[PDB]
């Protein structure tokens, strides 16, 4: 069937241009019986459509008049795909971006989307992770479990995988969406639940990795000594 | 069932949609009528320009027009019964673009140059500049360029030895006193304004040689 | 242009309920009415076009209904795979999309396991202090962590991250980290996350001493 395959950076500093591509697959960017059109989603103002390209005699386009003044979506017939280029980007439009697929001109809704690309616009460097032990204690116990972890502080840009145990480990795991720090920087935890029986048996290692600033890092995660040593 | 022609200034600010005319069957006095729009503009190329509210009859449009792109519309309506039965004929829907300045008058030479003999007469022909302006020159001022001379350069003599035709650019001679010895070249700042005097400016050169008897 | 309103935000059911999800335009649009279904980390999904309209493959328990500027979202018996975030899109002026109606999975009230855990001595040794309060396995989302340093209750410090309903159990967990640079974490003893949530009859102090 009709596939978009979303590529283009993510990560745009303040007042650059943001590039993406949609490559189309199953159909042709020219088709006389659709659309092709940029809809973002940012947590803040939602789902968002930026425009749209349409051909029939000629090229058509459609730019929302938010963005109209900053906005190009153009076809490229020998690659048979479609880009979307937004001049002077603000953290404004950090979002999720999608391509997607309109029959007509878009007036029965777009049931062809691509995967999403993350954009985050931002003037900090990219830097990798500090990984903390999150110590299982008598603070941390109940019944017949203890709860440990891992502080995952001050990395950029997003994301970072947690696995325990090199993924071994999947049971009782909540690896925490991550929060924006003030300086710019991002930080998670990764907790675990796991039986107290097992505290002396069972070793735990959180493996963390952050691909953009080719970081990785494997945190032994144990109770501290009954007397400090 | 018939609708004027409707009248839209470009360059609109709405609010967007914007209400332009109801369209209303006089059938809609004993069933509930359904209204749509077709044409360009509206279902086919440029798509959306213009939307109908379907249980209303209220004609909208979704953007601000420009003239120099499209200056007019002819799109249709149609009025159904729930039924899907056709309760009015086909509805001719005009919508004209208007007029707005939005292009500043353009000289088509930098530097245009001409030349006048040293022993003529007061009302003798120089030379013919000319300037441009995409805006409607018709039914508004915003297309109609007024020409001028900001300058004379030398003012020897003296400063108005020149002239030029307000709406044709025809430069003529006004004051007799031309000698090649004595000032060979003048250098005329020549100006178009629109809106015939009242709106932009745009400054080009008029080089003058003052050829020999 | 047109604004979309749904209603409510959120709401809470159990599979094989009848669930209805509403949508308010601020201008009429007739029947200009697409709905979306969306996942996370994934791409919305086509349900429903011209408002009452089924996309090809979308199952028969989903119906739309309404015209002008009232709209609704019809799930005639809630499966699994439907609880998600449900979004109404216009199409009559340019196209606008709604703020979503999450569609979360009802279970007993439970109450959070409270655990805190004081900074690590790597940590300290940087220069910084990051105290983490542990909520974990509770039902409904709703819960109030406060944090207390020496009985002083603390403001702009802290920040909270929420995980989605567990796909087991449906319960939540909430991470809340207090920062305190080292010199300020030093100049205090006790260290103290105050819980409050339906499940536990009186708040819950999880406490340790530096
Ligand atoms: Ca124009
Ligand atoms: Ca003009
Ligand atoms: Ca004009």
């Amino acid at each position: 069937q009709v596939q978009l395959q979303q590529s283009g950076p993510g990560l745009v500093k303040p007042s650059q241009t943001l590039s993406l591509t949609c490559a189309i697959s199953g159909d042709s960017v020219s088709s006389q019986s659709a659309a092709w059109n940029w809809i973002r989603q940012s947590p803040s103002r939602g789902l968002e459509w930026l425009g749209r390209i349409y051909y029939r005699s000629k090229w058509y386009n459609d730019y929302a008049l938010s963005v109209k003044s900053r906005i190009t979506i153009n076809p490229d017939t020998s690659k048979n795909q479609f880009s979307l280029q937004l001049n002077s980007v603000t953290p404004e439009d950090t979002a999720v971006y999608y391509c997607a697929r309109g029959e007509g001109y878009g007036r029965e809704g777009f049931a062809i989307w691509g995967q999403g690309t993350l954009v985050t616009v931002s003037s900090a460097s990219t830097k990798g992770p500090s990984v903390f032990p999150l110590a299982p204690s008598s603070k941390s116990t109940s019944g017949g479990t203890a709860a440990l972890g891992c502080l995952v502080k001050d990395y950029f840009p997003e994301p970072v995988t947690v696995s325990w145990n090199s993924g071994a480990l999947t049971s009782g795991v909540h690896t925490f969406p991550a929060v924006l720090q003030s300086s710019g920087l991002y930080s998670l935890s990764s907790v675990v639940t796991v039986p107290s029986s097992s505290l002396g048996t069972q070793t735990y290692i959180c493996n963390v990795n952050h691909k953009p600033s080719n970081t990785k890092v494997d945190k032994k995660v144990e109770p501290k000594s009954e007397f400090d040593y | 069932w018939v609708v004027a022609p409707i009248s839209v200034p470009e360059n609109g600010k709405g609010p967007f949609p914007q209400r332009l005319n109801q369209l209303k069957s006089n059938k809609d006095r004993d069933t509930k009528i359904f209204y749509s729009i077709t044409g360009p503009g509206a279902d086919s190329p440029p798509e959306g320009v213009f939307a109908v509210e379907k249980e209303t009859g209220w004609l909208l449009l979704n953007k601000p027009l420009d003239r120099e792109e499209i200056a007019k519309y002819e799109l249709f309506g149609h009025a159904v019964s729930e039924n899907g039965a056709s309760v009015e004929d086909p509805m001719n829907i005009s919508i004209i673009v208007t007029d707005q300045n939005d292009h500043k008058p353009k000289f088509t030479q930098d530097t245009f140059r001409g030349s006048v003999l040293e022993g003529v007469l007061p009302g003798t022909s120089v030379m013919q500049v000319t300037a441009t302006d995409e805006d409607d020159a018709i039914y508004t001022y915003n297309g109609v360029v007024a020409y001028s001379i900001h300058s004379q350069e030398p003012k020897d003599p003296h400063d108005l030895m020149f002239t030029i035709h307000r709406s044709t650019g025809t430069i003529s001679v006004i004051s007799s006193g031309l000698d090649r010895e004595k000032v060979p070249e003048y250098t005329l700042t020549i100006q178009a304004t629109d809106m015939d005097g009242d709106g932009s400016t745009t400054t080009a050169v008029a080089v003058v040689e003052i050829l020999d008897a | 242009d047109i604004q979309m309103t749904q209603s409510p935000s959120s709401l809470s059911a159990s599979v094989g309920d009848r669930v209805t999800i509403t949508c308010r335009a601020s201008q009429t649009i007739s029947n200009t009415l697409a709905w979306y279904q969306q996942k996370p980390g994934k791409a919305p999904k086509l349900l429903i076009y011209a408002a009452s309209n089924l996309q090809s493959g979308v199952p028969s328990r989903f119906s739309g209904s309404g015209s002008g500027t009232d709209f609704t979202l019809t799930i005639s018996s809630l499966q699994p795979e439907d609880f998600a975030t449900y979004y109404c899109q216009q199409y009559l002026s340019w196209f606008t999309f709604g703020q979503g109606t999450k569609v979360e999975i009802k279970r007993t009230v439970a109450a959070p396991s409270v655990f805190i855990f004081p900074p690590s001595d790597e940590q300290l040794k940087s220069g910084t202090a990051s105290v983490v309060c542990l909520l974990n396995n509770f039902y409904p989302r709703e819960a109030k962590v406060q944090w207390k340093v020496d009985n002083a209750l603390q403001s702009g410090n802290s920040q909270e991250s929420v995980t989605e309903q567990d796909s087991k159990d449906s319960t939540y967990s909430l991470s809340s980290t207090l920062t305190l640079s080292k010199a300020d974490y030093e100049k205090h003893k006790v260290y103290a996350c105050e819980v409050t949530h339906q499940g536990l009859s009186s708040p819950v102090t999880k406490s340790f001493n530096r």
